[PDB]
């Protein structure tokens, strides 16, 4: 109800760091939770 | 509460980077090492350790310095 004044974005620790690939197993779960809590946020760039 | 501190922990296991014996033990960090911010990383890792053990009675007694104590055989800078 307040996007445009305050937009919730995903945190900078929400993301797996851009180095290690998907073979890193606990780096894969940080991508799974990032997808389920993706459209809950109000960032318009959150699909990307 | 530290972006850098969190990054260091993730790549750390307990089969590597920890040697348990008795009640003693040495926790040796991952190789993003000497370059360690004592204000941000190594002290905030310690207070979250000493409060971790207090939530179930284990009074952890940490004393980090660049020597190493392991069942009463000290060694400073690669020299026993």
């Amino acid at each position: 109800a307040y996007n445009g004044l305050v937009t919730t974005v995903l945190s900078e620790d929400a993301f797996p760091d851009s180095s290690q690939s998907i073979t890193h197993l606990p780096s894969m779960w940080k991508c799974l939770f990032l997808t389920l809590a993706g459209p809950m946020t109000s960032d318009p760039h959150s699909p990307v | 509460k530290s972006a850098s501190l969190k990054r260091i922990l993730t790549d750390m296991t307990i089969q590597r980077n920890y040697v348990c014996q008795g009640d003693d033990g040495i926790l040796l960090l991952p190789h993003e090492a000497a370059s360690k911010i004592s204000a941000d990383d190594m002290n905030e890792l310690l207070t979250c350790l000493r409060d971790y053990g207090q939530l179930f009675g284990w009074n952890y007694d940490i004393d980090w310095s660049d020597t190493a104590e392991y069942l009463k055989l000290y060694a400073l800078m690669g020299c026993r």
